[PDB]
């Protein structure tokens, strides 16, 4: 009931705090995944 | 911990040659062919484990940038950008989407008089952003600009010595 | 059962931006607290030596 709701809130508050603390990591990973190069197009790593 | 990179000049003292990771160094050349030769020599003069990449304009980098078969890193990343201000502005985000800049080197060989159309205030803001990004990512950036009328640009670079 | 799951989801949803704004505005909260009284310890002003 109320106790479980408080427990879930206690779980999620530091969870969101850590998620915000890794904001740069999340942004970097998302940019790696989506991969939108608008103007700088890698031609290819040469040997 | 982060290794230091070297400029491609033979018989040069390490005081003016060594470059720590996490900063920006600016180079101007009288001729674009001098820029290409210096870029090739810098590529050939880096360590095997060094992460170095080249970005050029108005050409295909695969045919104008080479490596020495006896010296230099095993492989480098080649990147091509449009000859426009937006390419330079987005460079950071594009490389972040492409390469993890930690312990990694930029060599930006621009076209002839490529830095002539960039306004002063925007150039200062871009340089500040590049320096902050270099410090944050511990990445080193080198820019080679073939130009003849960059005296005002040289003064601007002097004013942003910080 | 279903209502319990719904309420848990609702609580999680309300509390995620709660901590998101807690971290986002943390610097401003610390600054305001410093402004109010904080605790100006250690370094102490001696006087205006004119």
């Amino acid at each position: 009931i109320i106790e479980i709701i408080v427990v879930c809130a206690l779980i999620f508050f530091p969870l969101g705090y850590l998620a915000r603390h890794s904001l740069r990591r999340i942004r970097d990973t998302l940019r790696l995944f989506f991969a939108k190069p608008r103007y700088v197009k890698p031609a290819g790593t040469l040997r | 911990v982060d290794p230091v990179f070297s400029i491609g000049i033979s018989s040069l003292w390490d005081e003016l040659r060594h470059m720590p990771a996490g900063g920006v160094w600016w180079f101007n050349v009288d001729r674009h062919e001098d820029a290409i030769s210096l870029a090739n020599q810098t590529i050939a003069s880096q360590a095997e484990t060094a992460h170095v990449a080249v970005i050029s304009m108005d050409s295909d980098p695969a045919k104008i940038f080479q490596l020495d078969d006896s010296q230099g890193p095993e492989k480098i990343k080649l990147f091509s950008m449009l000859n426009h201000e937006k390419g330079l502005y987005y460079l950071t985000r594009d490389l972040q989407c492409s390469i993890d800049p930690h312990n990694y080197l930029f060599i930006l060989v621009c076209a002839n008089n490529a830095w002539q159309n960039i306004p002063a205030e925007r150039l200062r803001s871009w340089l500040d952003k590049m320096n902050k990004w270099s410090r944050l990512n511990h990445c080193s950036l080198l820019v080679i600009n073939p130009g003849n009328n960059n005296d005002k640009q040289f003064s601007l670079l002097l004013e942003e010595y910080r």
